[PDB]
């Protein structure tokens, strides 16, 4: 039928993943289960953790390399060796790096949580056994391993981020099932499911941004390590042209969004947490803070991400940009040509992503809902979803040509 | 466009989450409940 | 008790696990890289993987009655 | 259980196998003459197949080693015996000196070949193809076989008999070209390689190093040729007009700043904004600029009055007429004097994984390094069997004595060679290139010292020199191209002090290679001496890792004399060596990975060409697809923009462009609307089949052949043509690194879309062509 079974792998990773995860959350010792905002969220520092330490070290790992390489490009001899040589070395560094960071988060979350959190079965006999401190450090470090080990394997079949999407699948799954989404509203919150249709509208919008603001140039060289390189004037007939430009990466909004959550978090749970109603730092400050998301994720990422260096390698290996009118001037001047496109397109991107969080915000004018749960989770769920589409896209279509049909 | 089918797929993929989610809750609870 | 030595083991299993990934790195890691071909077989290290998953659930039973 | 445990585990495995076989050798010594000949007939009859008769290997190898004893000599060592065994397995035994190599290869070569398939023996260079080919030869006639080696222009006999023959000796570069030779071939009688599976690699450390693909490109019909001649003349001179600050380093790419832009306006092309749709002119300037700079004409030397600009580069040793690129060959010609017309492409392949992995296994000899095993996994899937023969590493090797600021160090090395000469020590040097080598000898001349230079000056020289280099007090200088893998032997008494001497001009692009040039002293298991002289100014470091070396030294200390290597000098450089090697690895991956997806596209393409050559009446199929493709074209209509729509003017119009031929068939005929595919297909198909046979009238014999030339040339043409486009696609990968992920994603997409487009196109053209006469 539609499935056109072939992929031996597809169901395999899927089923396998489900088994590992169920146990992972229920896990004894931790299993703290949760983000929403403050009350719904949770955590000692401010990390929504479905489970004790794993997604956190992931974000940590990513961020560790990200900012470090960013502000300081080359601390020690590895910007990029040749891309691969530079990359593998880089990844190995990332593995150990994130690993240790996870440990730090381990003890801290352990201490705060065990001591004073909403209903927790956790018994206390002295530091019962090896301390929830040393013992939880055990589950936290060891825990880091079972998830990490799982993630890597997941990386084999599903993905490095397949594991993440599953997290989304679960959370995102939890609410539509109607676990607890029938409550506050003006005698509503159960009618107006048009909201479901409308969210659908949201899905179509998402696909639009990621096609990439796309566009590119020309020329191909190849240098084998050695004395020489080659060149070619012309020949061949075919379609297909070069495409360089891009759109914002996977969860940028979430990265910036979290920054906002930091000041807001303090405000919801200060010592003797004052839910300042007068200054509600759940929602009220939100407009200002949300703009903060825009500046940090969009602008700063785009600068480094855009890799200021680009005109060099390009202009260097003889290139004249191609896009929206025949390109021309090389050199730095071209970075100019590109610079305009990158920040410009990013403004466009801001319009959509910001529109996401904004979207429940726009609608909630007439009858607001205390059940915000959704939105961001979608941006992520779809994100990995489209990503998996990538896996199928390449994987799919075998040799069509010697089909049975001539 | 491709997107229309992507949405149909999106529903399909979601079906998996609902379905897989059921398994997790089922098996996971199994360990706690039985033992 | 069983658990007491086991806890010493639990940290231990953590260490072997940590190393496996670094060595595990030739193919890649965080994010992605390239689908190296030639493939992978079940690594000899996989025993550590099997031991881990078995181990955590074991803890679940042990952690409680 | 991955560790020494595996290598060691290997030891007993062989130690056991060897004991058994060793017994076989013992009883056998009763001079089995004719009886042995019967053995050759008995064994030959024995396998007759890939069955991998192991038992035979024991009795057969024994006959081999003994066969050698009868033949000549070179048969008493182990790492070789064991060598053939692991070899049969597909790994790498050995390390050099004594060991085997000569005899080693012969052993597994004998058993496998018996299949009657013919076996491949990867050898680095043609001079070598002759080497092992003859050295081992006696056991062959003994064993009653037909050896067979290939060479750049020829093997004295022909290609057909050569491969089909028993043993197939040759150089990879050639083996690739032969394999490819298998494309345009209008016929199939051409024995051009009988299928290619198995191969043992002599000096495997190279079988990997061959990064850049193996492309065979002959046919270049340049429309532009007259223009290029005059035009290029002007072009190169223009760049000459410009000065040094062009900035060209670390890569083959080049462009220039202010003077550059200014120059561009300075010469024809007042237009400041040159880029818009007029890069082509710029293309000419960059061409010469790169040519005059990137590869010294002296790399690309011209033989005495040969006037043929020949490229010796890439670890070669003078390859007659050819060029890596479309722009360069002509560019340098503009520099020299006789200018050529050609610039052509055809086909390309990964020498190793695409080729070897395309079919069967490999087992190399020598290099034991750590660096190769990962490679041996990713592409090949082989391992390493490290084994020292009698008295390991009997030779001594001294450190990389360093010297600063300029090649002046080589000057000091000169006096060094002299002192050796006085002591009566036969020396040899492995220089970097042609120019430096020559200058090197010139120095010896200033000093007045005898010597032979085989820096690819003349091939014949390589011959004389082989027995010649190292004949008591002798002095030889040669390029690394001559510098790797040779069974050299010192005359008598020569070894009296030190034994052999080797001095290197610097440290090559890879760690192994540096070692290789060194390894060139030590056969049968004797002593020798090696030493390297490097300069902070030489090459490896001049461009690579220069940035760091400066601080490391300048902060460390400027003042001193010539010799130094106290504080991390040799240490640091070594790190850079791996570093540079690393770059190779990275570039290795890019073309390797892409070419992999190419391996599949390519397979369908010529494999299809094979089917066409073999079968006679494609007729029903070709028309059918031509129609189904054409009709579906008229067919594409569905709800959408609808490419066609079988209606009236809509189809009539698009279909007309779809069927634009001087021929006439119902073109004008409108008003219709019997779309069930039966109707549309029958009408066009009839005009074809009918006209086909009507056309067929010309001749049974002659006509059959037409699809030959047409199908292959036309099909072949389109693909090679779209292959050039394939080059451009590689540019797209250049792009992938930024934006999306990096798995060769964008490339894969495009590879297919390009190719479905490619074939449909084929049916169109190949079809219409069948008509004209």
């Amino acid at each position: 039928l539609f499935e056109l079974k072939e992929l031996r792998q597809k169901f395999i990773f899927t089923l396998l993943m489900f088994v590992i995860y169920r146990l992972g959350s229920h896990i004894p010792i931790p299993g703290i289960n949760f983000a929403l905002y403050d009350i719904f969220s949770g955590g000692n520092l401010g990390r929504l953790t479905v489970f004790a330490l794993g997604v956190m070290p992931y974000i940590s790992a990513s961020i560790m390399m990200q900012l470090l390489t960013v502000a300081i490009p080359s601390l020690q001899r590895l910007a990029k060796e040749e891309g691969d040589y530079g990359r593998y070395k880089i990844n190995e560094y990332t593995k150990y790096l994130t690993l240790f960071v996870a440990t730090v988060q381990s003890l801290g979350i352990a201490f705060w949580i065990r001591g004073q959190v909403s209903p927790k079965g956790i018994p206390v006999v002295e530091n019962p056994g090896i301390s929830f401190i040393l013992i939880t450090v055990l589950t936290l470090v060891a825990g880091t391993m079972f998830l990490v080990w799982i993630a890597d394997r997941i990386t084999e079949k599903g993905i490095g981020n397949g594991a993440s999407l599953i997290i989304f699948a679960g959370i995102v799954a939890n609410f539509p099932n109607a676990v607890i989404q029938f409550y506050e509203k003006v005698k509503t919150g159960d009618i107006g499911p048009l909201t479901l249709l409308l969210i659908i509208a949201l899905i179509i919008a998402i696909i639009v941004g990621i096609v990439y603001v796309q566009e590119a140039e020309r020329r191909i060289p190849i240098q084998y390590p050695g004395r020489q390189v080659g060149r070619q004037l012309y020949a061949g007939r075919k379609t297909y042209l070069p495409i360089k430009i891009n759109p914002a990466g996977v969860i940028p909004i979430i990265f910036a969004q979290a920054l906002l959550l930091i000041p807001s978090t303090l405000l919801n749970f200060v010592q003797n947490p004052f839910i300042k109603v007068i200054a509600d730092m759940f929602q009220p400050g939100a407009i200002f803070y949300n703009f903060l998301y825009v500046t940090f994720i969009v602008f700063f990422t785009y600068f480094y991400t855009a890799v200021l260096i680009n005109p060099v390698e390009l202009a260097e290996n003889l290139h004249k940009a191609g896009a929206f009118i025949p390109g021309v001037r090389p050199g730095q001047d071209t970075v100019k040509y590109l610079e305009r496109i990158i920040n410009r397109l990013i403004f466009f991107g801001a319009l959509f992503l910001s529109v996401i969080a904004l979207i429940p915000i726009l609608i909630s004018v007439w009858f607001n809902i205390p059940f915000y749960f959704g939105g961001t989770t979608a941006l992520i769920v779809v994100g990995v979803a489209l990503d998996t589409f990538r896996q199928i896209e390449t994987y799919l279509i075998q040799k069509k040509y010697k089909s049975y049909v001539r | 466009k491709a997107t229309i089918s992507v949405i149909i797929f999106s529903l399909a993929i979601g079906v998996y989450l609902w379905i897989l989610d059921l398994t997790f809750t089922k098996i996971i609870s199994f360990i706690l409940s039985l033992r | 008790l069983f658990v007491i030595i086991a806890v010493v083991l639990i940290i231990s299993t953590l260490l072997q696990k940590g190393r496996g990934d670094v060595g595990a790195a030739f193919g890649g890691g965080m994010g992605q890289s390239i689908f190296g071909v030639g493939g992978v077989e079940t690594i000899l290290t996989k025993a550590t993987y099997w031991l881990g998953a078995l181990f955590l659930v074991l803890a679940l039973l042990l952690s409680v009655i | 259980n991955k560790m020494f445990d595996p290598t060691k585990r290997t030891l007993n495995r062989y130690e056991k196998i060897a004991n058994d076989i060793d017994a076989i050798r013992g009883d056998y010594e009763n001079l089995s003459d004719d009886a042995l000949k019967h053995k050759t007939i008995e064994f030959k009859e024995r396998l007759e197949k890939g069955a991998t008769t192991d038992d035979l290997l024991v009795e057969a190898f024994a006959v081999v080693r003994e066969a050698s004893r009868r033949v000549t000599g070179m048969f008493p060592f182990k790492v070789q015996l064991m060598g053939g065994v692991a070899l049969h397995d597909g790994n790498i035994a050995e390390m050099k000196t004594g060991e085997g190599k000569t005899l080693t290869s012969t052993l597994p070569v004998y058993l496998n070949a018996l299949t009657g398939k013919g076996v491949h023996v990867v050898t680095v260079n043609e001079y070598l193809a002759s080497r092992d080919a003859e050295q081992m030869g006696k056991i062959f006639e003994f064993l009653g076989l037909t050896v067979g080696l290939n060479l750049n222009s020829m093997s004295k006999d022909e290609k057909r008999e050569a491969y089909a023959a028993d043993i197939t000796y040759s150089t990879n570069n050639e083996l690739g070209f032969d394999y490819l030779r298998d494309n345009m071939v209008l016929y199939k009688e051409q024995m051009v390689q009988r299928p290619l599976h198995f191969a043992v690699i002599d000096e495997v450390d190279s079988i990997l190093i061959d990064e850049a693909r193996t492309p065979l490109i002959i046919s270049g019909q340049a429309a532009k040729s007259t223009k290029l001649y005059v035009q290029a003349n002007a072009f190169v001179r223009t760049l000459k007009a410009e000065k040094d600050y062009t900035y060209d380093i670390k890569t083959k790419a080049v462009q220039l700043t202010e003077e550059g832009m200014t120059k561009a306006e300075k010469a024809f092309g007042i237009d400041n904004l040159f880029d818009v749709k007029h890069v082509a002119l710029n293309h000419h300037i960059n061409q010469a600029l790169k040519a005059h700079v990137a590869m010294q004409k002296d790399v690309d030397y011209v033989v005495e009055d040969g006037q043929v600009v020949i490229v010796d580069s890439f670890t070669g040793r003078l390859m007659k007429g050819r060029r890596y690129s479309e722009g360069l060959h002509q560019a340098i010609e503009a520099k020299e004097g006789l200018e050529i017309q050609n610039e052509s492409m055809t086909l390309a392949t990964i020498t190793f994984q695409n080729y070897f992995r395309m079919y069967e296994k490999l087992a190399g000899m020598t290099g034991t390094a750590k660096t190769e095993e990962e490679e041996f996994r990713n592409i090949y899937n082989m391992q390493v069997v490290t084994i020292p023969t009698n008295r390991p590493v009997v030779r001594d090797d001294r450190p990389d004595l360093i010297y600063r600021t300029m090649e002046g160090k080589f000057k000091a090395v000169a006096e060094d060679v002299a002192q050796r000469y006085m002591t009566g020590q036969p020396v040899l040097v492995g220089t970097v290139a042609v120019e430096t080598s020559e200058l090197i000898s010139k120095l010896l001349k200033n000093k007045g010292i005898p010597h032979q230079v085989l820096n690819a000056k003349n091939h014949e020289r390589e011959a004389q020199i082989i027995e010649e280099a190292g004949q008591k007090g002798a002095v030889t200088i040669a390029t690394n191209m001559a510098g790797r893998g040779t069974d050299i032997k010192l005359g008598e008494g020569v070894k009296e002090l030190g034994g052999l001497a080797v001095v290197g001009t610097e440290r090559h692009e890879s760690r192994r290679i540096d070692n290789q040039l060194r390894g060139r002293s030590g056969r049968q298991g004797d002593p020798g001496i090696t030493q390297f002289y490097l300069s902070m100014e030489d090459e490896l470091m001049r461009r690579f890792g220069a940035e760091r070396t400066m601080a490391m030294l300048d902060r460390f200390g400027m003042d001193d004399s010539t010799p130094i290597q106290s504080k991390m000098v040799s240490r640091a450089v070594e790190s850079s060596q791996k570093r540079v090697e690393g770059n190779n690895f990275d570039s290795r991956k890019q073309l390797l990975q892409y070419d992999d997806v190419l391996r599949q596209q390519r397979e369908v393409i010529y494999k299809q060409r094979f089917e066409v050559i073999d079968s006679e009446n494609l007729r029903e199929i070709v028309e059918n697809m031509i129609k189904s493709s054409l009709e579906r074209a008229i067919a594409a209509y569905t709800p959408r923009e609808e490419l066609p729509e079988e209606w009236k003017l809509d189809g009539l119009v698009d279909l007309i462009n779809t069927t634009y031929l001087d021929e006439g068939a119902l073109e004008k005929s409108d008003i219709f609307g019997k779309e069930p595919d039966e109707m549309l297909e029958l009408i066009m198909d009839r005009i074809i089949t009918k006209y086909n046979e009507k056309e067929e009238q010309f001749g049974k014999e002659q006509m059959r052949e037409f699809e030959k030339v047409i199908v292959l040339r036309a099909v072949d043409s389109k693909w090679m043509d779209h292959i050039d486009a394939m080059d451009q696609l590689r540019q797209g990968i250049h792009l992938r690194a930024y934006a999306q992920t990096n798995p060769l994603r964008e490339y894969q997409m495009e590879g297919f879309a390009m190719f479905e487009h490619m074939i449909e196109s084929i049916e169109d053209e190949v079809a219409k062509f069948v008509m004209k006469a």
